[PDB]
DNA sequence: ACGGCGG
DNA sequence: GATTCGTATC
């Protein structure tokens, strides 16, 4: 049929996936087959097409023949419904159940119920459960039609957003995120499919031209399955066709470094600013990367540049902050960003590691903050007929309150710095 | 090739229950073709439950016969249940027969339906004794909803009988064939549809044979001319 | 009232009467023999023959089978998850087509589609790839999620050249017997910017309003494209003829003042020949521009004052 | 009647003789209705310029005393969200036109103001039932218009 | 009062708006008022629209005072109408005489319900007027059907089971009495058909003409492709209906005529769509 | 007359 | 995209 689906591995010798990765993955599938296993589920999240079922497939065709097939999901409760028939798989049943079937996740209701099923999968009192195995693709979701839930699950399909932490962090729960294909790996596969269609290469006068695409589309994609198609593609083609691959996101992290110290593919500071924009605005026009870029600029050089071009950067955010949420403003930010840290770049420069911004660390002591004061200002409320603003609570109350107070308790109430002491 | 006629009342509510319980345990219900019988059975997204409705030639005014698999030759297809099973929902002759299905509806008012469903030519995949009457476990289990309680206990003893869906429950006194020659748990979605297809064609003993917690538990209802039979599987440890 | 327009009268209907992206075209035309077309995604911009190379495509390939094999769904027909759940239905569905030939789903603007839908949508691609195949038609292909665009072969469709814009138009011209001359026809192209149905509509206008197409009549009813105006706006080199251009070709001719400032935001991030701190600069004061017009301040004063801002960053 | 109507609305054009200023796009129209063939328009220009008194002028030379069975005029006024579009649009385009004047008209006033996802579903009806309706659009801002729907639009630019 | 109508047979006025609901439920309703009766017309998306006729024997009082002009004209919103009769149909078994009541342009429309004892009083609104155009040339038909209630509602109904996003019409009658009428949907199972009868009874009369309702000719089958959301709006008029007559012209209008049992006449104009003609016909051979 | 068909 | 540790291989 299609060469993705015509060459697929029939061992796991032929699947493109790393040694180490490959090892973990075993051993922890393996000890997912005993009968009291400290692990009872193994998300493996990763980008589209890293080999992250196809493995899983190789593997129970071994391990489930040793100790005891897949059952595949099909994907609001039918999902409890196929789960209430996929603990039966006990021994003598024991068939490693794969999820890459995510029942709609895109809907609260059924995204809720998914998360609070899999949690009672986690917490189940059963004495023996089967290997349970979910596979995410984390893939940046585009931009929609307008969508003002701007959720979530809104911006990018990965497990996080997905999961619960409480899911992701349960200790019977184990993790193995995936890489892309390596281009050894990508081009060790694409010249074994070559090898075996020689023929029509060599008749198309093709099997002569082959490594210079075996190396283009193993530099250009880590997709296995887009790198066959590509593969594919061009070899059943007759003229000089175009070689266009799958088009895949950068990180977050990857956005924030390649705004500050630039990209070695492109020199050209516009180009890359502008396809940066074009491919990736549903992370550009998030105010958490401009939060990044404050939190991150300082992590060039390790944080050894003139003050002027620090003073420059930061108030030319700040500027930006006051021009709403138009797109001029990124635009704006990004390209004085990178022209100030084009001009002072040089080579001798030990750049420092970046970093998410705190400000969710600070939002939540600013909640916290707010829960300690509503109990002082009820507190007054019913035991001295005291009504104090917040405000007051904030600069005056929450200091000198609680040290009379606790200093009067010295010789109900609060006897601490209402929201934590100042540090 | 096929050629089948239902021509009373009583059959095609028995046929329509039938073909919605298979609808319901499967989106696609699955029919095969026999010279002297007519199989209609269903599966589970975990391979769990089977059940199977078969009905004889005997049961149709015409049963002429003339994708196939031999073992007496036999035709397997697929069909969607959900949309056969509105087809078959007063009615004087149900005919089917047969790449998409043919059936032909006549109204008493002389009013003549026709659909075409498609369907897809396939192959086919072909201890204790307990007798307990339908409508005793019938009013016990319209009164259980799936969605609050999902599996029921059958504690068998030469005393009495109980039955608990868990923890409503219910006792019925030991029963006519009670032969133990126990403790058994499987659904409910599936058993309430089941024991519900037999009471639709008026004119009623329902059939446990079991062997042990790891092995499935079979139903069995007798019918003048429609064989019931589901396959469900227990917990084995 | 029986006259089609010339748009839609002399749409292609078959692989060889698509101008343009001649390597993409024969690729097409060889997998509408060959056979076994795989899943592809179809990406560019307005008016280049993404759709009619698809039908045609589709055409070409089941033939017969034209009404049981392509089952065509765009953004004006429902699409949600439960749709994909009408896409079901027509894989599963069993049809005999000739060796190599295979069932067709024209996903037009997939680019429209709902997450949910798509995520559907590679199960179905997943379960019945060797029964039926999904050709998607985009404008930009990053609105089709990552794991789509690995099981399909992306096929970019480029800008339409002024060679393959004049062919077509003389066919068309050709086939209406209109009168032209030289000045005229490349004065569509120009209008047209690369799109084959303005060019088609453009010269429909001109023909019905007046009967010859020469430069006078076409552009007294057609106006050449604006960004070209803004563009020429923000390259002056003294301010009085930026102000000039400003006055004369944008404001005089009933151009918003928005649209001034969207289109002199996108000219200047297209800007070429000029320095990098000096484009963030004009980025900055197009913004500021666009804050004040938003907010009200829709005046000529405030783009006067922008372009007299970009001329005195640029003199510096 | 029509003397206690504000000035504005009083004098409001009933013909296009009476459109002025706007010379070339009212000679072009006439010329389209005379040939029998009227392309997917779209005016643009200033507002207080003659758009929706030209459009509507020009669907009463081209229709008469059907003028309201054969025109569907959706505003800003109006929901026209993703349902609208592929309800009631859908529903004017695909039934017939009695034969009455050969098309229908469908006059899309404001269409700045429509969603994205509305005019983006609107691509796929104005090309499959070109056959039998032609739609108009009015706008003062080209800019909330999808490239698509202006690609498929013929431009007519009203001048101040 | 310009106009004033008398009746306690609420249940027939009762049927005349649950008969108005499938033509939206929220939205305008245009009423006219002349000397014959009383008659409701509603319009959706110019594509059909529904005539409703309370004549003036369903009224032992129907002044009509109103010279100036033969007919009067008023348009109310049928939301309004519809969330106070349900309140007042609380105690529907008391003996209610209803009393329509309008004075003119710019007066409200009166609705006065009385038991004895209570006499709520309500005055809806009128609106500005925006209905003919859909009309079927009287002169110019293709098929003429006479068709059962019941037969015609148990087809609509199991339509609407099977979903029918699309539904077709056949009109056939060939040299013999062969009068063949059909109703074909394309819904999910795939292409369905519901024939109707050749018999007397369910179907009394089916007349095929070459487009001038003069002249009979058999052997030619006129096709009408209709969207069955337009084709649901006559399901629940169709319940109340003895005989139901069907007329189509060559200009795509289908003109549904419902008579109940004098009861109510509902007359229901239906537009044809653009457009599968070989497959009706080669499903229809077979 | 009772069972089935908001985030 | 940067650093740091750790291989694998020529
Ligand atoms: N050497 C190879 N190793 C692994 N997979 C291969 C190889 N050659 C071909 N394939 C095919 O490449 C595909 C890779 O699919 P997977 O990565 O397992 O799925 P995936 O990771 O979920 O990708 P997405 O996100 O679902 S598109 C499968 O269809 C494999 O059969
Ligand atoms: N390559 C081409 N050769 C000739 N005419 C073309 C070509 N591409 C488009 N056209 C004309 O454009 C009209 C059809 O437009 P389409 O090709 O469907 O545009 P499109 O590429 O699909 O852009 P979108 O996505 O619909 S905005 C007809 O008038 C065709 O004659
Ligand atoms: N060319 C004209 N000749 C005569 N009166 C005109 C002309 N243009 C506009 N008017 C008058 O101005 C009024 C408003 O113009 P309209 O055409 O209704 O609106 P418009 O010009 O489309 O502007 P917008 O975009 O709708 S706000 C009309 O009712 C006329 O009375
Ligand atoms: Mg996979
Ligand atoms: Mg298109
Ligand atoms: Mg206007």
């Amino acid at each position: 049929e299609q060469w993705y689906e015509k060459f697929k591995p029939n061992c796991l010798e032929q699947v493109a996936i790393h040694k180490r990765k490959l090892k973990d993955v075993q051993e922890a599938l393996d000890a997912m087959f005993l009968p009291n296993a400290k692990h009872r589920i193994l998300l493996l999240s990763g980008p589209s097409g890293c080999s992250k079922s196809t493995v899983i497939k190789e593997l129970s065709k071994i391990l489930v023949p040793k100790y005891r097939k897949v059952t595949e999901f099909r994907g609001m409760e039918s999902f409890s419904e196929f789960l209430k028939g996929a603990r039966y798989l006990v021994m003598s049943n024991l068939s490693l159940i794969l999820i890459e079937d995510l029942p709609n996740v895109f809907h609260i209701d059924t995204r809720r119920r998914f998360q609070q099923l899999i949690l009672q999968w986690l917490y189940s009192s059963e004495p023996l459960l089967p290997p349970l195995v979910i596979c995410i693709t984390e893939c940046e979701i585009p931009e929609n039609d307008n969508n003002y839930r701007k959720f979530g699950i809104d911006y990018t399909f990965s497990a996080e957003t997905i999961m619960n932490k409480e899911i992701l962090m349960h200790p019977r729960l184990k993790r193995i995120k995936f890489n892309p294909i390596n281009s050894t790996l990508l081009k060790k596969h694409l010249k074994f499919i070559c090898v075996q269609n020689m023929k029509m290469l060599k008749e198309k006068n093709k099997w002569n031209k082959r490594q210079e695409v075996i190396d283009y589309i193993a530099q250009e994609t880590g997709d296995i399955r887009s790198a066959i198609t590509t593969l594919q593609f061009w070899a059943t083609s007759s003229g000089s066709l175009p070689i266009s691959t799958r088009e895949s996101t950068i990180s977050y992290f990857h956005a924030i470094g390649k705004v500050i110290h630039g990209s070695h593919s492109t020199n050209n500071d516009n180009e890359m600013i502008n396809n940066l924009f074009e491919n990736s605005n549903n992370l550009l026009s998030k105010e958490d990367f401009k939060l990044g870029i404050l939190e991150n600029y300082n992590t060039f050089n390790k944080g050894e540049f003139s003050i002027s071009d620090a003073s420059s950067i930061v108030d030319c955010l700040s500027e930006c902050d006051n021009m709403n949420g138009l797109p001029e403003s990124n635009e704006y930010g990004l390209r004085e960003v990178r022209k100030t840290f084009r001009n002072i770049s040089k080579q001798g420069h030990n750049h420092g590691t970046v970093y998410f911004p705190r400000e969710w660390k600070v939002r939540k002591l600013q909640n916290s903050f707010k829960v300690q004061a509503e109990d002082w200002l009820n507190v007054s409320l019913y035991k001295y007929n005291a009504v104090h603003s917040f405000r007051n609570i904030t600069l005056e109350f929450g200091y000198y309150a609680p040290l009379i107070r606790k200093c009067q308790s010295y010789k109900i109430d609060v006897v601490d710095r209402i929201g934590g002491p100042i540090e | 090739s096929f050629k089948a006629t239902i021509t009373e009342s009583g059959k095609q509510n028995i046929w329509f229950r039938a073909i919605y319980v298979l609808s319901t345990i499967q989106d696609d219900i699955k029919i095969t073709v026999t010279t002297n019988e007519l199989i209609a059975w269903s599966m589970n997204e975990t391979d769990t439950t089977l059940c199977q409705v078969r009905f004889q030639k005997s049961f149709f005014e015409e049963y002429e016969f003339k994708g196939v698999q031999v073992i007496h030759k036999l035709y397997s297809f697929r069909v969607n249940g959900r949309h056969l099973t509105t087809i078959s929902r007063g009615i004087k002759s149900f005919t089917i027969a047969v790449n998409r299905l043919i059936v032909v509806i006549e109204m008493d008012s002389l009013i003549v339906k026709e659909y075409c469903p498609q369907f897809q030519p396939i192959k086919y995949d072909p201890i204790n004794y307990i007798c307990c009457n339908s409508t005793l476990l019938k009013n016990f289990l319209d009164n259980c909803n799936v969605n609050v309680t999902d599996e029921v206990k059958l504690e068998i003893n030469v005393h009495r009988l109980s039955i608990t869906a868990f923890s409503m429950s219910n006792t019925i006194s030991t029963l006519e064939h009670y032969c133990l020659f126990k403790s058994i748990i499987f659904k409910l979605k599936d058993f309430k549809n089941f024991i519900t297809i037999g009471p639709s064609w008026k004119t009623d003993n329902i059939s446990l044979w079991f062997c042990h917690p790891g092995d499935p538990i079979l139903m069995q209802m007798q019918k003048p001319g429609v064989k019931l039979e589901l396959v469900e599987v227990t917990d084995s440890n | 009232s029986l006259q089609l327009p010339w748009v839609e009268k002399y749409r292609p209907q078959v692989l060889s009467d698509i101008v343009g992206n001649k390597e993409t075209i024969d690729r097409l035309q060889q997998i509408a023999k060959d056979g076994n077309m795989p899943h592809m995604i179809i990406s560019g911009m307005p008016g280049i023959g993404k759709t009619t190379s698809v039908h045609c495509l589709a055409h070409e390939l089941l033939g017969r089978s034209y009404a049981d094999g392509v089952l065509e769904l765009n953004a004006s027909d429902d699409r949600g998850i439960d749709v994909v759940r009408q896409i079901k239905h027509f894989a599963q569905k069993k049809l005999h087509l000739p060796p190599g030939k295979h069932k067709i789903v024209i996903l037009d603007e997939a680019d429209s589609m709902t997450a949910g839908a798509q995520q559907a949508l590679r199960r179905t691609m997943e379960l019945y790839s060797n029964s039926t195949r999904f050709a998607f038609a985009c404008n930009q292909s990053n609105k089709i999620i990552e794991p789509l665009q690995s099981r399909c072969a992306i096929l970019r469709y480029s800008k339409l050249s002024d060679e393959d814009v004049l062919k077509r138009l003389l066919q068309i011209i050709k086939l209406e017997d209109v009168k032209y001359t030289n000045d005229g026809l490349e004065a569509i192209i120009f209008t047209a910017e690369g799109d084959m149905r303005q060019a088609i509509n453009n010269l429909q206008s001109t023909v019905a309003g007046h009967g010859l197409v020469n430069a006078d009549n076409v552009f007294k009813i057609v106006d050449s494209p604006h960004p070209l105006i803004v563009k020429k706006m923000l390259l002056a080199s003294n301010l009085e003829d930026s102000i000039q251009i400003l006055r004369t070709d944008l404001w005089k001719k009933g151009y918003s003042s928005i649209d001034i400032v969207t289109t002199s935001f996108r000219v200047t991030k297209n800007l070429a020949q000029v320095k990098e701190s000096v484009r963030l600069e004009m980025i900055k004061e197009i913004g500021l521009t666009h804050m004040r017009i938003l907010e009200g301040v829709g005046t000529y004063l405030q783009l006067a004052s922008m372009l007299a801002k970009i001329h005195k960053l640029n003199n510096k | 009647s029509k003397e206690n109507l504000p000035w504005v609305e009083k004098y409001r054009p009933e013909t296009l003789d009476e459109v002025y200023g706007q010379n070339e796009v009212i000679t072009t129209v006439r010329k389209f209705v005379d040939e029998g063939k009227l392309p997917h328009l779209l005016f643009y220009g200033p507002p207080g310029t003659g758009k929706t008194s030209t459009i509507v002028a020009l669907a009463r030379e081209i229709y008469g005393k059907n003028y309201s069975n054969m025109v569907l005029e959706l505003n800003a006024s109006d929901d026209r969200g993703i349902d609208v579009v592929r309800n009631q649009i859908k529903d004017f385009a695909s039934t017939r036109q009695i034969f009455s004047k050969g098309f229908k008209l469908i006059i899309l006033d404001e269409a700045d103001a429509m969603t994205n996802a509305a005019q983006n579903a609107l691509r796929r009806v104005i090309e499959r039932y070109t056959k039998n309706t032609r739609f108009c659009v009015l706008a003062n801002y080209a800019h909330k218009l999808t490239p698509a729907l202006l690609s498929r639009c013929t431009r007519f630019r009203f001048q101040p | 009062n310009k106009f004033s109508a008398s009746t306690v047979h609420l249940e027939h006025i009762t049927t005349a708006l649950s008969c108005l609901t499938p033509f939206g439920s929220k939205d305008d309703v245009l009423i006219f008022i002349d000397a014959d009766g009383l008659s409701f017309v509603r319009e959706n998306n110019h594509v059909i629209k529904i005539q409703l006729l309370l004549s003036r024997e369903l009224f032992m009082s129907y002044s009509y005072r109103n010279e100036t002009e033969d007919h009067m004209k008023l348009c109310v919103k049928i939301n309004h109408i519809l969330d106070s009769v349900s309140v007042m149909n609380r105690n529907s078994d008391d003996i209610v005489e209803c009393t329509l009541s309008y004075d003119g342009h710019g007066s409200p429309f009166v609705l006065i319900f009385e038991d004895s004892f209570i006499s709520e009083r309500v005055e809806y609104s009128t609106y500005l007027i925006k209905t003919n155009g859909l009309e079927l040339d009287r002169e110019r038909i293709s098929f003429e059907a006479i068709i059962k209630g019941e037969a015609l509602h148990s087809a609509l109904k199991d339509l609407k089971e099977i979903g029918c996003k699309e539904c077709y019409v056949y009109a056939k009658t060939e040299a013999n009495d062969e009068n063949v009428f059909a109703l074909i949907s394309k819904s999910q199972l795939g292409f369905s058909k519901i024939k109707l009868p050749s018999n007397r009874s369910i179907l009394e009369k089916l007349q095929v003409f070459d487009g001038d309702s003069t002249t009979v000719i058999d052997g030619f089958a006129v096709i009408g492709f209709f969207d069955f959301t337009s084709f649901d709006k006559i399901r629940k008029s169709t319940k109340i209906a003895s005989k139901v007559l069907f007329r189509m012209d060559v200009h795509g209008v289908l003109s549904v005529n419902i008579l109940s049992q004098p009861g109510i006449v509902i007359e229901v104009c239906m537009l044809e769509k653009e457009s599968a003609q070989t497959e009706i016909e080669l499903l229809m051979e077979t």
